[PDB]
RNA sequence: CGUCAAAGCACUUUGCAAAAGCUAACGUAUCUGUUUCUUGCCUUUUACCAGAAACAGCCGUUUGUAAGGUGUGCUAAUUUGACUGUAUAGUUUUUGUAAUCU
């Protein structure tokens, strides 16, 4: 993950996108330091937020604007700058706007069911449109 | 655990008694637990889930008195259309500090 | 077969269809001081989940509800 | 090939063979080749008509053979799998 | 209208039932998935917020936090088993942690190629002898390295520094061509046909 | 006697391995006229 | 020639260029279709002769046909036990309550 | 030297990973060591 | 009233809902299969224990059919396949492919001919060695159950439309429909002689029809109420007795139903823990087989 | 390399089961504990000393099998297995010394 001055030089298309990744890292640090205003699980929601956003940025670089070479993209996934499993989920129908990967797997729930965010809002009542407790998600379903 | 297979027409099974007046409503019902009867049943997950889903939706509709919708295939998308238009747009990643900053599934209302 | 705890339908929700979990030996009976299993469910969406507080031996010797302790007859 | 392998197996026994003439030969087989050229000893030739003569050493050419009556106890001779390149059916231990 | 729509709805419901019963990836009506990996900042934030456990905000987790004392020596073994070797500046380890932040097992085993391992350690032997001969003043590290009552080091400022340089022989450009690009890696030939896989 | 002793022995021996036995059970439940009212409809539990 | 392998161990009758017929069990064939017949009988016009183990040359053979077929689960977790039927007091489908 | 006895494959770490109370990630070794030291110190303090 | 050691025998096994369990034509053996992707073989008389398991199927056994030889078994899988299992040795004989969905039902012929339907709205007839569908019939809505006549030219296919289709394999003329049902036909079974068809449908009525080239109009013989279907849309089976005078069925209301073929209910016996998928009668004695989605199969009289 | 057959394949996660039969490294590595004996130092116990026998625990390894994950495909890719696998009209078998009558 961490790169030294004497490490192998990343592929060519890296430097122009290096600064924004640096900004992502900076704010992740700030979120780590920032404390208060939530329950034991709510304070850990913004982490997944930024993480999904960062992975989506890389996904947008490759699959929507073809701004990065395939070599650089494999390098980025190998350096954990993006979550390979989350991107794999984004590449199949029904999970285009997946929030995180803990809201899809059923072994982490009380009754073996996915999260509320995975459910389309059309069949969900108006009153029970609440923030996810896993990551604060406000609706994953591809329809919305 | 009736061990003998027996035809139908002798299944009336009458109590054959004066049917005691003295029993009250709290004794009219047979039970295992103090509150009522409970016994095993092999329901597959999906059917129990979807029917419970429908009953919960019906209860919410009865409570809020707001039941003015239909159901179809294209109707699902049509219902989703207005909830989508009420929602603010999701920003574009790499726009990151205000003025169209990216917010995806976390976008509010 | 350790099947059910006795709960009245006033605090079992107005839905005829609810889901609940058990955690064996999860609490000491507040009367028996005995190891007993807990049961958690949801009365209705939007309120804090309920749970049984007394063992099966009690609420039966008292003919009472394990969660609300209102007598099951009056 | 398995047939010439059995013919080679026969050498040293007494084998009866008849040629394109119709004469049958009764003697001890001493040599055999892939062409089925045969060398024989103490042959008792029975002609097509029935005349019986005797021979001592012959070298019958293979191309003039109809069939042979191999001794019976060679029925249990092993028929080995033959690979592509191998020219003699032998037990194998490599790939094939 | 009528027949076509009614039959369409019936086929819809029947196909939904069939998909639930015999789905492509469904076990008991639900889709199957694998337990994934959370970002390391999750664990970092957990350990930062917990601190010394001197807050009532986490007062419900203390019993579990203390019960992991039973398995702590296992964590010690897994940590010491995967200590970085002299030739690597840093080593990234797959880890498994309690959501409480109670315990943290390094979930890996240090599997190496035996000839490669012996070659690397012989190289270390050469370089260490050379440096002990050439240093002429060797200042041994003091013990204990940190002051007794010093607070434990903050991970926030340990990730900003350049990791310095390790013990690495100057492998010849031509004589040691075969092993140049992978002699000092952690998983040496992981992505090449020389090893079966990850 | 063998069955009873085996059962009691397994119960006693079972008292460090992480327990992994999770599978739903469904039960058909019938309420019964607690405080008058109008009884209640049949329920089943997950 | 894969079909020819299927005739191994079958009983065969072979008509020869001479006009005779050999009947017997096939042991092994050849690329030139030299045949090895075990327990062979001779059909000389019909006269019967026991021959035994016979190797026919490829040239001698004209046609061949078969006359007879060639001479010729662990456990499970299931356990049964008697039991009776327990009548329920309800009349409703499993899903509906 | 004893010939190893037959036994089914079992491992504590996999059993723990199966539960919902344990997660997984990849971190620097020194960070994991600091975490283990801090956790052990906190545990020892809580029993004292 | 039979040779069974016990009047009622509970069979324990399988790891999920059992979907089918069919008697050997000889009446001496039978097999069972379900959602556990496994086939269990049993012994009708004696200790009633397993003598083999048929592993290798990569899907739930939606249906299976014994062979008249009582030596090979044909299994239909939910994974769009049709395997042929050698009962006496347990090896893969052949795997017939060609469908495009879950294969719902299977039937065998008096001649080595197999038939099947699947959710791809198709019916396929298979030779036991062709490994390919020699004939294919395309419909508009998915088909649910099949019945092949032992004579070998008419096939009855029931699907979503609620009307039984009769297909002549040689004729390919289909302008003859057994109308009368109003919902999904779960199962079909032909009488032993080949004159009467037993139909069960999700419209809650178990009906009986006649299978003859000629009719006096209203081919419907009679209907039976009571057998109700739940909301899980299961495929509930029906059976023909060895004498073809008692018709049997299973219902999702935890009831096994036997009728006298004259409209008079005969058996109402409960005893199941879940929806009862399949019911069958012994071809020699008065045994009735039950198969429910609760990992258990019941013996009978 | 060729033909035939069936299996999507490569990598990977988890569960279950098994691992000497013909004297031989499941692990070319290497710890701890209990019981029963014999010792060493010993004011008594734990903690110990070092040999044996009988037992267990832990760190690991291999194989079969089942259900999944990632990446590529089914408009082909790879793997596994089996194979009595090859030319050739010019003398030793397959491009006729045959017909003719007896
Ligand atoms: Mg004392
Ligand atoms: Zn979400
Ligand atoms: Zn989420
Ligand atoms: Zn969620
Ligand atoms: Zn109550
Ligand atoms: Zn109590």
């Amino acid at each position: 993950r961490l790169r030294t001055s004497r490490t192998k030089r990343p592929p060519d298309g890296f430097d122009e996108i290096e600064p924004t990744l640096i900004e992502f890292q900076d704010r992740m640090r700030q979120i780590e330091n920032t404390m208060g205003k939530g329950t034991k699980t709510e304070m850990l929601a913004p982490i997944f937020q930024l993480h999904h956003q960062r992975s989506r940025y890389i996904y947008d670089l490759y699959y929507k604007r073809e701004a990065i070479s395939t070599e650089l993209y494999n390098w980025l996934l190998k350096q954990n700058y993006a979550d390979g499993n989350l991107i794999a989920k984004w590449k199949k129908p029904g999970y285009e706007k997946l929030c995180c990967l803990r809201c899809i797997q059923t072994a982490e729930s009380k009754f073996g069911s996915t999260c509320i965010c995975r459910v389309p809002k059309s069949k969900l009542d108006k009153d029970q449109r609440v923030r996810c407790t896993h990551c604060g998600c406000n609706g994953c379903a591809s329809c919305d | 655990e009736l061990a003998r297979n027996v035809p139908v027409n002798e299944m009336v099974q009458p109590a054959l008694g004066p049917a005691n007046p003295f029993v009250t409503k709290e004794q009219d019902s047979i039970k295992n637990s103090i509150t009522g009867y409970a016994e095993r049943e092999y329901v597959p997950n999906f059917v129990f889930n979807q029917e419970y889903y429908a009953n919960t939706h019906a209860i919410y509709g009865k409570r809020n008195f707001d039941d003015n919708e239909a159901t179809t295939s294209t109707d699902l998308k049509r219902k989703s259309q207005k909830i989508k238009e009420r929602r603010e747009d999701p920003g574009d990643p790499s726009i990151l500090e205000g003025d169209g900053a990216y917010k995806g599934p976390w976008a509010g209302y | 077969d350790v099947e059910f705890p006795s709960i009245c339908e006033r605090c079992l929700g107005d839905n005829s269809y609810v889901r609940m979990t058990k955690e064996p030996l999860g609490q000491e009976c507040k009367i028996c001081s005995k190891p007993c299993t807990i049961f958690r469910w949801i009365k209705e969406r939007g309120q804090k989940p309920g749970k049984t507080q007394i063992c099966v031996g009690c609420a039966r010797y008292k003919n009472c509800c394990q969660s609300c302790m209102l007598d099951l007859q009056f | 090939s398995l047939c010439i392998k059995l013919l080679h197996e026969t050498q040293g026994h007494i084998v009866t063979m008849e040629l394109e003439n119709g004469s049958t030969y009764r003697g001890k087989l001493i040599e055999a080749e892939d062409n089925m050229n045969c060398q024989m000893r103490d042959i008792s030739v029975t002609a097509r008509d029935g005349r019986v003569s005797h021979l001592d050493q012959v070298y019958i050419r293979g191309s003039h053979i109809r069939f042979l009556i191999v001794p019976d106890m060679l029925r249990n001779a092993p028929m080995f799998k033959v690979g592509p390149g191998r020219s003699v059916p032998l037990p194998t231990r490599g790939r094939r | 209208g009528n027949l076509e729509k009614q039959l369409n709805e019936r086929a819809r419901k029947w196909r939904a039932s069939q998909k639930s019963k015999f789905g492509v990836k469904r076990k008991q009506g639900y889709v199957q998935t694998e337990k994934a990996d959370l970002p390391p900042e999750h664990l970092r934030k957990i350990m930062k917020d917990r601190g010394d456990m001197s807050s009532r905000k986490f007062r419900a987790d203390k019993r579990s936090y203390l019960g992991a004392l039973k398995y702590l020596p296992h964590a010690v073994l897994k940590l010491l088993e995967n200590m970085p070797m002299p030739w690597e500046e840093y080593r990234e380890v797959k880890v498994l942690y309690h959501v409480t932040g109670a315990i943290t097992f390094v979930n890996e085993s240090p599997r190496v190629i035996e000839p490669h391992f012996i070659a690397q350690w012989g190289t270390m032997w050469m370089m260490m002898r050379r440096e002990k001969r050439d240093r002429k003043n060797f200042k041994r590290l003091r013990f204990p390295p940190f002051d007794d009552e010093e607070p434990p080091f903050s991970i926030d400022q340990l990730l900003d520094l350049e990791p310095l340089e390790a013990i690495r022989m100057d492998l010849d450009e031509e004589d040691d061509a075969p092993v140049m690009d992978w002699f000092y890696e952690n998983k040496a030939l992981e992505d090449t046909p020389h090893v079966n896989g990850p | 006697t063998k069955l009873a002793l085996q059962k009691i022995l397994s119960k006693q021996i079972a008292q460090a391995v992480v327990q992994q036995r999770d599978d739903p059970v469904y039960i058909r439940y019938t309420p019964s006229n607690q405080m008058g009212q109008a009884l209640s409809k049949q329920r089943i539990i997950k | 020639t894969t079909k020819m392998v299927s005739l191994l161990n079958h009983s065969l009758n072979v008509t020869t260029k001479d006009g005779r017929t050999f009947v017997g069990q096939l042991l092994a064939f050849d690329g030139f279709m030299n045949l090895v017949l075990s327990d062979c009988q001779e059909y000389r016009h019909e006269e019967k002769r026991m021959l035994g183990l016979v190797i026919l040359r490829g040239e001698f053979i004209v046609s061949l046909s078969v006359q007879g077929p060639p001479p010729m689960l662990l456990s499970g977790p299931g356990v049964a036990r008697p039991a009776g039927r327990g009548i329920p007091l309800g009349q409703a489908p499993v899903g509906l309550a | 030297m004893a010939h190893p006895k037959s036994h089914t494959n079992r491992s504590l770490l996999r059993q723990l990973k199966n539960t919902k109370f344990f997660q997984s990630t990849s971190i620097d070794w020194v960070e994991a060591g600091l975490q283990v030291c801090r956790q052990g110190y906190n545990m020892l303090q809580l029993l004292i | 009233t039979s040779d069974l050691n016990v009047p009622n025998l509970q069979m324990f096994g399988h790891t999920a809902e059992v979907l089918v369990a069919r008697f050997d034509p000889s009446g001496s053996y039978f097999a069972s299969g379900g959602m556990d992707r496994q086939i269990l073989l049993w012994n009708v008389f004696g200790d009633v224990k397993n003598y083999g398991v048929l592993n290798g199927c990569k899907g739930a056994i939606t249906d299976l059919q014994w062979s008249r030889d009582s030596r090979v078994v044909y299994c239909s899988s939910s994974d769009t396949h049709l395997m042929s299992w050698d009962a006496v040795s347990g090896q893969k004989i052949r795997k017939h492919k060609g469908h495009a969905g879950v294969v719902n039902a299977l039937d065998v012929l008096k001649v080595e001919l197999l038939t099947s339907v699947s959710d791809d709205c198709t019916m396929k007839v298979w030779d036991s060695r062709s490994k390919d569908c020699i004939k294919t019939i395309e419909e508009k809505y998915p088909l649910t159950a099949v019945a092949i006549a032992q004579q070998g030219t008419q096939v009855f296919i029931g699907g979503i439309d609620g009307a039984i289709k009769i297909w002549d394999l040689r004729n390919n003329h289909c302008s003859h429909v057994l109308k009368g049902h109003k919902d999904i036909i779960t199962s079909l079974a032909i009488s032993k002689d080949g004159s009467s068809l037993l139909s069960n449908s999700m419209d809650n009525t178990v009906r009986i029809f006649d299978v003859k080239p000629f009719a006096s109009a209203q081919r419907q013989l009679q209907i039976f109420e009571g057998a109700i279907h739940g909301q899980e849309h299961n495929l509930l089976g029906v059976a023909w007795s060895r004498n073809s005078r008692f018709v049997g069925a299973g219902s999702s209301d935890k009831n096994v139903y036997v009728w006298s073929a004259t409209g008079d209910l005969r058996y109402v016996l409960p005893g199941h823990e879940g929806s009862v998928n399949h019911v069958d009668f012994h071809p020699h004695q008065d045994i009735i087989l039950s198969c429910s989605s609760d990992r258990t199969i019941f013996l009978g009289e």
